[PDB]
């Protein structure tokens, strides 16, 4: 029995709204929501991030095109629905305003944990760790290249969490990241279902071994870290979903940042002066092998012409597709064990002609190619600035933390000044609880410390970590 | 869309691990003509050139086809450290 | 043995004076604060009517220290001569272990001392310059420790031809010390016996040194533009 | 007036060669309410955690205080090895 009233939550964490509500006061908790995050820092700073090319889109720009694709996905789908009347059977009859507008901050929020540079920033910080953890010889009974005395297997119900410490700190994904963001770091407080539609993947990040193959896709990267074990569990007794599960709508996000993947690139590319409107249109036509789409547009045009209906035409082909697809499995995505993506036929193929023009043409720039090298450099100098941090012994950082005013520590204080205030509050909240007379303290806190340093790296926007990097090596 | 940073590092982890036992691993990949899904094909062999066995995996997923290539490897190494 | 000079006294305490008075008024000139925040700031740590309220009705920027520093002074120069004057045999002799500078004189300075290193020597820019003087200086080092790692005879061959074919590096960063520091060096080998067991320690000291000296030697400024020049960054 | 880079790197020298006898220091330090100077405990014990002996050493002096600290860290590795 499909009923949506048991998947749209309106309860927050923290001083949740009880009672019964109406109609109206219910849409007035999800415009709070919206204007908490359309408000946050954490989307200011997407304008100072690249998505390409350093009149170019950036990634606020980006995700606000995202937005507007989700918005009459769902759209779509909520009319065809009222078509076969079938709204009030699956008590959509009185949350069609929310429907839409969890879609929307989803689409939104879908890349506020990316890390500076981007992809090749995610890979600087996991080689690092990787050098320092060697989480490969953990895997079995004890060998060990590990560089913490703490961390070395050496005590059966003491080596897993060794072990899994050692794994979940070599795994650092975006995806997770947001989750942590949005929860302990800046505070929002959002609805449980605000929250579920930005858990992408399932897996743990501290997952060793071969997943099961009832969920070999919905678990292929990692979906959260351990410190929010606690925080999913609850968020998944709230939502009634299963272990290694999904939310209903977070289909329809996935589905539209498929479709704005390639396009916005190409014309950026044009603005460039990399090639004219004439050679893409050239390149376009040998790649196909297009006349209800690209020929319809080419012909209603030049530069700003030639795209404003190209988009108009993909999207009046993909759009109906999405949502046909949606209405046809249904309980399996309601269920949240759907193992399939919403996008083999003629429009699935029409996305690949945009994906091998763009990876041949625009991605191979030597322009494009140079910045992914210099962010890989700056990433791995700012961890070894910081260093000295993860050197100190538990007694030591406690009195930096506690005093402030070390005589001891010179160097090692002023570079704990610099961290952002919201982290250290963070890292104090968690050490805060665990129990001290415990033989598990040290890992912990070492686990701790290793996510305030990850966290304070994250959080940077591209120009502010260069800057920042030729200023500690003593050249600007 | 592109290839996840760990499931890379995985896959070197176990041809690594796998090449501790004075082995060695090729590598093939290409595109399919019809199936519309990426194809990669190993092979296992010792240094003296003879040829084990071979596996094949196709996937439209780059991640999903990486993990599948993995845990094969883990599996070859388990069973032929199960005895030699 | 191990004695001072009587009028060292003299110095030590007129240090002490001037040790975070000029910093504070420094700070206002940056605008880390305004005069008001200041005086607030020292009437809530002081827990002062007669040095720092004399000041303060008397103004508003150039006239609040100028006060001040006259206040503090007329309280301070005459219990140091007093001290001086007392302990006159102890001095004299040069075994006085202790200083001019317990009472309502010492506890007065402390104020200062206290809220110049809360709200001033704590400041993001002026911690910032303290780390990259830290990587500049190492990095100076690391650049001439080729000139540490060579024999006796090769240094000598260095310091006398100036001409060396066997060492191009090696010669062309002993032309970038300055010719007093190696005069210096050379009037200082030119004594020791030659033929002593001892040549070439004293020697190895004397080389640490000279590359010391040249180091110490130099303004803020010009080590930076070095460092940089020697890097290939600039 | 700020504390000499020398007497820290000796204090630091202290406490490892007393460390490299299996041994651990614990460092307090504030200010005391009328006296006025500061003051540092020490507390030496094993890594079982059984204190051996205490001490504290109240001076308003940087300089002095921690050359106090560093020749009583050294006595007490003198005594600690003069015996066990
Ligand atoms: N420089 C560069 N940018 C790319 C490349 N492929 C995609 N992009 C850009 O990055 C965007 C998508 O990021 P991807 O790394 O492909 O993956 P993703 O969507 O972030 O991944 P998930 O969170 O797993 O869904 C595209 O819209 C492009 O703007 C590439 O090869 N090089
Ligand atoms: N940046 C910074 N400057 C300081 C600090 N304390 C003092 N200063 C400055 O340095 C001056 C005194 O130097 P100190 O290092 O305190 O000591 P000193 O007088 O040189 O020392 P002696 O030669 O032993 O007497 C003060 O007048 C201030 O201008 C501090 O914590 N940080
Ligand atoms: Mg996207
Ligand atoms: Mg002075």
């Amino acid at each position: 029995q499909i009923d949506f009233r048991k998947k749209i939550n309106w309860h927050r964490r923290y001083r949740s709204p009880q009672g019964v509500k109406t109609e109206h006061e219910i849409l007035r908790i999800f415009e709070s929501d919206r204007g908490r995050i359309i408000n946050s820092p954490a989307i200011r700073r997407l304008q100072q991030k690249t998505q390409v090319f350093p009149a170019v889109r950036t990634r606020l720009t980006h995700s606000m095109e995202v937005q507007q694709v989700g918005r009459y996905i769902a759209k779509e789908i909520l009319s065809r629905l009222k078509e076969l009347k079938l709204l009030e059977a699956y008590g959509l009859d009185e949350l069609t305003g929310p429907f839409e507008s969890i879609v929307e901050m989803s689409c939104l929020m879908h890349d506020i944990g990316n890390p500076p540079f981007g992809h090749f920033g995610e890979a600087a910080i996991n080689d690092w760790f990787r050098q320092r953890l060697h989480p490969e010889d953990a895997e079995s009974q004890p060998l060990d290249r590990c560089s913490v005395a703490a961390l070395r297997l050496r005590e059966e119900p003491l080596n897993e969490l060794r072990r899994k410490i050692r794994q979940d700190l070599c795994h650092f994904e975006g995806n997770a990241q947001g989750i942590r963001l949005v929860h302990t770091l800046m505070r929002m407080n959002l609805t449980w279902a605000q929250v579920g539609g930005i858990l992408k993947y399932t897996r743990p990040a501290w997952w060793r071994g071969e997943t099961p193959e009832t969920h070999h896709y919905l678990m292929k990267k990692p979906g959260y870290y351990l410190s929010e074990e606690a925080y999913i569990a609850r968020l998944r007794k709230e939502l009634n979903l299963a272990l290694y599960s999904r939310f209903p709508l977070t289909w329809i996000m996935e589905a539209a940042d498929d479709i704005s993947y390639c396009v916005a690139d190409l014309e950026d590319a044009v603005e460039k002066r990399i090639f004219t409107v004439e050679q893409l249109y050239h390149h376009l036509h040998e790649a196909w092998g297009f006349s209800l789409v690209v020929e319809n547009a080419w012909e209603k045009s030049t530069e700003d012409q030639f795209f404003m209906y190209l988009r108009v035409n993909t999207l009046n082909k993909l759009v109906p597709y999405a949502a046909q697809r949606f209405i046809d499995n249904l309980p399996a995505i309601f269920a949240g064990t759907f193992n399939h993506a919403l996008l083999a036929s003629e429009c699935s193929d029409l996305l690949k002609l945009y994906k091998n023009v763009a990876v041949k043409h625009v991605f191979s720039h030597p322009d494009v190619e140079r910045l992914e090298l210099q962010g890989y450099r700056v990433i791995s100098g700012l961890l070894e600035i910081y260093r000295p941090l993860l050197s100190l012994s538990l007694s030591d950082f406690t009195e930096l933390v506690e005093k402030e005013r070390v005589k001891r520590f010179p160097i090692e204080s002023r570079l704990f000044h610099k961290l952002s205030t919201r982290h250290r509050l963070a890292y104090v909240e968690a050490v805060s609880k665990l129990p001290s007379d415990s033989p598990e303290f040290p890992l912990w806190e070492y686990y701790y410390r290793c996510r305030l340093l990850q966290d304070y790296i994250s959080g940077m926007t591209d120009l502010y970590a260069w800057d920042e990097y030729r200023r500690l090596m003593a050249v600007e | 869309g592109r290839l996840y940073s760990g499931n890379l590092a995985a896959f070197k982890a176990a041809t690594n691990k796998l090449f501790q036992l004075d082995l060695a691993v090729i590598y093939d990949d290409w595109y399919d003509a019809y199936t519309r899904k990426d194809c990669i094909r190993l092979r296992i062999e010792d240094r003296s050139g003879n040829l084990i066995d071979t596996s094949t995996f196709y996937h439209h997923d780059e991640d999903v086809l990486f993990n599948m290539c993995t845990d094969w490897l883990n599996h070859m190494y388990d069973q032929l450290k199960d005895w030699k």
